[PDB]
């Protein structure tokens, strides 16, 4: 019976500048193994190009620079952890639509 | 053929990926064959000093893939896109591991 979770589970985002986004997601269980963050992000719909980067799972905030003032952009924080046999796996991801002003 | 690959180790275990990763940098990778499940492959794959192992699936349709959302033909084309963008690997394939 394959199974997945949802990791991170709560996503926050705000405008810091026209340009750019502080991001914040809850902190993980230590029951969820979580070694690194994922963030994504790009113009909503269509499967369209992200930008990426990853944060260590120490961390639950990011900052995004570089947007487009008024654009909309899609924001993904996927969570991978490590598995009882020693293998990487993918929690089920969070997003959010947002953009500044 | 895969052997010709410096990136392609074949028939190594979890604790020989460790030894053949040990003068390894950030980035340091190499294609085995996994032995918690034959047939299957995977990727380890060093940085900042820890070894990290992906499996790399098999898709219904024969493609590969180590995120469901980058599916490929062919192992050569799997290890190209990932040593461009990590793409759900905790940074790219860069340095094959040397062969020993």
């Amino acid at each position: 019976g394959s199974s997945v979770s949802s990791v991170p589970t709560k996503l926050e985002v705000v405008a810091a500048t026209p340009t750019s986004l502080l991001i914040s997601w809850d902190a993980p269980m230590s029951s969820s193994s979580v070694y690194y963050y994922r963030i994504t992000y790009g113009e909503t719909g269509g499967n369209s190009p992200v930008q990426e980067f990853t944060v260590p799972y120490s961390s639950s905030t990011a900052t995004i620079s570089g947007l487009s003032p008024g654009v909309d952009y899609t924001i993904t924080v996927y969570a991978w952890g490590e598995d009882s046999a020693g293998y990487m796996f993918m929690y089920s991801p969070i997003s959010i639509n947002y953009r500044t002003c | 053929s895969l052997e010709k690959h410096s990136w392609y180790h074949g028939p190594v275990s979890r604790n020989a990926a460790e030894y053949l990763l040990s003068s390894g940098i950030n980035g340091s990778f190499l294609v085995r064959e996994s032995e918690s499940s034959p047939g299957q492959r995977s990727i380890s794959l060093r940085y900042e000093g820890r070894v990290y192992h992906y499996r790399i699936n098999t898709a219904s349709d024969g493609k590969l893939y180590v995120s469901s959302e980058s599916r490929f033909n062919t192992l050569a084309e799997l290890v190209h896109h990932h040593s461009t963008v990590a793409d759900g690997l905790i940074t790219t394939l860069h340095y094959p591991a040397p062969k020993r």
